C-alpha cells in the first residue's frame, strides 16, 4: 500500500480506532481488515497477529502500522459457487440449512450475523437463491 | 442330527449388570457376556468380508455432496461406478453387485470424513465470506 | 493412515474396558497427543495403533454389521446407547438377534405390535422376538423344511421370556384358541426343578 | 418349529470336566452356524452377482478334531 492507500486505511482504522490511541486490539485486525473488503479467514488473521493469547488478544492494542504487514500478508467464484451449491440442484438453498451450517460449522458465526445479511434475501418458502445472494454480498 | 434337519435362525441373549438394575448396562459384565456368546468372534469373522452393503440410489444421496454436478450421469450404476473409483482408489475395498455396492470393513467411514473435510472446507469459506461482508458493512456505518 | 487432528480414538482402560479419546495432533511415523473426557492432554504411545472410532452418523443403527469398524469396543458403545437411551432390548448381528435382558417389563410385547410384524420382511422393521418367529412362521408356509430357533446365553439372561414370547407370536399368529401355552409354562417349574443347578457364578 | 434352549460357553477360576463338555457342545454349534452363515453367504452374493471366492471360510474343525476324533 502507498500513501494514498496509507492514508484512506489510516482513516478507516481511526474510524474503529475506539480509545483515541491511534491503535486497535487484536481482535480489531481482522475487523479492519473485514472492513476494507477482504475476506479473511479467523486463522489467517491469528497467524498474521502472531498466535496471541487470550489476555493480549483482548486488551493488547496496535497501531496501523503495526497492522499493515498484516494486511498484506493476508492479502498475498466457481468453488464458492458449488460450496453453495452443497446445500442445494434447482438453483436454490434452504435458509434453515445453510444458517445452521454457517452457525455450528467452520468459523461459526452468530444467528443474528446470519439473519441480518439474510434479512430479505429469502423467499416465502425458505429459498435463497444463492448465486445472486452471493454476487450481493461479494460486490 | 435334529438341528441339522432344519433351518436354523439364532438368538443371543446378554446379562447387562450382576445386580439386576433395570436398565444399567456394566461394560466389564457385558463385553465378557458378548465374548462368550460368540458374538465377537462372529463380528471379527464378518470384519474380513464385505460387511458394508449400500443401495445405489442411497449411496448417491449421500456423497452427491463429492460429486461434481458434470459427473453425476442419468445412469446411477456408471455414476457411483466413476464416483467410487475416483474417490477410493484402490479398487479392491469394493464390489458393484447388481444391485447395492459392497465396501471392506473401514471404507464407509472414510468416504464419511472425505465428504465432512470437503463439507466443513466449503462452510469455512462461505462463511468467512459473509463474516468479512458484514464487517465491511459495518464499516460503511462507521464511515456514515 | 488418517489419524488427523479431530479423529476420535478409542483407548483400553481398566475402570471401563475402552473409553473414547480424540487424536489432539496428527499421528506421523511413537506416541500419541490424545484428549481426554477427563483432562485435556493424557498421553498414550505406539508399540512394536488405538482402534479407529465410526462417524457419529453411523453409531446407534439397528444392525452392528452397519458399522464400518467392527470391533469390540464399537459394539459395546452401540448396544450400550441403544440399550441406555433409546431402551431397545433388541439388536441385529448378521444374521443373530442380540437381547438385551432390561429386568424390567415393557409394552413391548402388546398384541398391536403382534399384529405389526406379521406379513412383513425382516429387515423392513427394527429387529425383536417377533421378527425372528414371523421369518422363521413364514419360511415354514413357504416350504417343507423345519425351522429352528436356537436361544444361547447364561440362565439368568432370561432364555425362557423369549421362548415364552416366541409362542405367544405363534399361538396369535396362527389364531389358535391350542392352549399349548398354558401347559409349555407350566412345565418349568418341574424341568427347572430336576434339571437344575446352582453353579458357582450362578443360581439356577 | 423348535425352540433350542441351551447353555452358553462358559469359564470358571477353576475349571473341570463339565465345562470341558459344554465347550464341546458349544464348538460344535459354533461350526453349524458357520455353516449357515456361509451358505447363506453364497447365496447372498449370487444374488449379487458377486464372484464367490472373494468370501473366505474360517473354520474350527481343526478344534473339534483335537476333542472328538481319535486319540483326542
Amino acid at each position: 500500500f502507498n500513501k494514498d492507500q496509507l492514508e484512506e486505511f489510516k482513516e478507516a482504522f481511526e474510524l474503529f480506532d475506539r480509545v483515541g490511541d491511534g491503535k486497535i486490539l487484536y481482535s480489531q485486525c481482522g475487523d479492519v481488515m473485514r472492513a476494507l473488503g477482504q475476506n479473511p479467514t479467523n486463522a489467517e488473521v491469528l497467524k498474521v497477529l502472531g498466535n496471541p493469547k487470550s489476555d493480549e488478544l483482548k486488551s493488547r492494542r496496535v497501531d496501523f502500522e503495526t497492522f499493515l504487514p498484516m494486511l498484506q500478508a493476508v492479502a498475498k467464484y466457481e468453488d464458492y459457487l458449488e460450496g453453495f451449491r452443497v446445500f442445494d440442484g434447482n438453483g436454490k438453498v434452504m435458509g434453515a440449512e445453510l444458517r445452521h451450517v454457517l452457525t455450528t460449522l467452520g468459523e461459526k458465526m452468530t444467528e443474528e450475523e446470519v439473519e441480518t445479511v439474510l434479512a430479505g434475501h429469502e423467499d416465502s418458502n425458505g429459498c435463497i437463491n444463492y448465486e445472486a445472494f452471493l454476487k450481493h454480498i461479494l460486490s | 442330527e435334529t438341528l441339522n434337519a432344519t433351518t436354523p435362525h439364532y438368538v443371543r441373549c446378554i446379562k447387562p449388570n450382576d445386580f439386576k438394575f433395570p436398565f444399567t448396562f456394566d461394560e466389564k459384565r457385558a463385553v465378557q457376556q458378548l465374548r462368550a456368546c460368540g458374538v465377537l468372534e462372529t463380528i471379527r469373522i464378518s470384519a474380513a468380508g464385505f460387511p458394508s452393503r449400500w443401495t445405489y440410489q442411497e449411496f448417491f444421496s449421500r456423497y452427491r455432496v463429492l460429486m461434481k454436478q458434470k459427473d453425476v450421469l442419468s445412469d446411477r450404476k456408471q455414476t457411483c461406478k466413476n464416483v467410487l473409483e475416483k474417490l477410493i482408489l484402490d479398487k479392491d475395498k469394493y464390489q458393484f453387485g447388481k444391485t447395492k455396492i459392497f465396501f471392506r470393513a473401514g471404507q464407509v467411514a472414510y468416504l464419511e470424513k472425505i465428504r465432512a473435510d470437503k463439507l466443513r472446507a466449503a462452510c469455512i469459506r462461505i462463511q468467512k465470506t459473509i463474516r468479512g461482508w458484514l464487517m465491511r458493512k459495518k464499516y460503511m456505518r462507521m464511515r456514515r | 493412515e488418517l489419524y488427523t487432528k479431530y479423529a476420535r480414538v478409542w483407548i483400553p482402560d481398566p475402570e471401563e474396558v475402552w473409553k473414547s479419546a480424540e487424536l489432539l495432533k496428527d499421528y506421523k511415523p511413537k506416541v500419541l497427543q490424545l484428549r481426554l473426557e477427563e483432562g485435556k492432554d493424557l498421553e498414550y504411545c505406539l508399540d512394536p495403533l488405538p482402534p479407529l472410532r465410526n462417524p457419529d452418523i453411523l453409531v446407534g443403527e439397528n444392525d452392528l454389521t452397519a458399522l464400518s469398524y467392527l470391533h469390540e469396543p464399537a459394539v459395546l458403545h452401540n448396544l450400550k446407547v441403544r440399550f441406555i437411551d433409546s431402551k431397545l432390548i433388541y439388536t441385529y448381528c448378521g444374521i443373530v438377534l442380540v437381547a438385551i435382558n432390561p429386568y424390567e417389563q415393557l409394552p413391548i410385547y402388546g398384541e398391536d405390535i403382534i399384529n405389526a410384524y406379521s406379513g412383513q420382511n425382516m429387515g423392513d422393521m427394527d429387529p425383536h422376538i417377533f421378527a425372528v418367529a414371523e421369518e422363521a412362521y413364514k419360511q415354514m408356509a413357504r416350504d417343507e423344511r423345519n425351522q429352528s430357533i436356537i436361544v444361547s446365553g447364561e440362565s439368568g439372561a432370561g432364555k425362557t421370556v423369549s421362548a415364552k414370547y416366541a409362542m405367544r407370536y405363534f399361538a396369535t399368529v396362527s389364531g389358535s384358541a391350542a392352549n399349548v401355552e398354558e401347559k409349555v409354562l407350566a412345565s418349568n417349574p418341574i424341568m427347572e426343578s430336576i434339571g437344575n443347578a446352582k453353579t458357582t457364578r450362578n443360581d439356577n | 418349529i423348535g425352540v433350542l434352549d441351551i447353555y452358553g460357553f462358559e469359564t470358571f477360576e477353576i475349571n473341570s470336566f463339565e465345562q470341558f463338555c459344554i465347550n464341546y457342545a458349544n464348538e460344535k454349534l459354533q461350526q453349524q452356524f458357520n455353516m449357515h452363515v456361509f451358505k447363506l453367504e453364497q447365496e447372498e452374493y449370487m444374488k449379487e452377482q458377486i464372484p464367490w471366492t472373494l468370501i473366505d471360510f474360517y473354520d474350527n474343525q481343526p478344534c473339534i478334531n483335537l476333542i472328538e476324533a481319535k486319540m483326542g
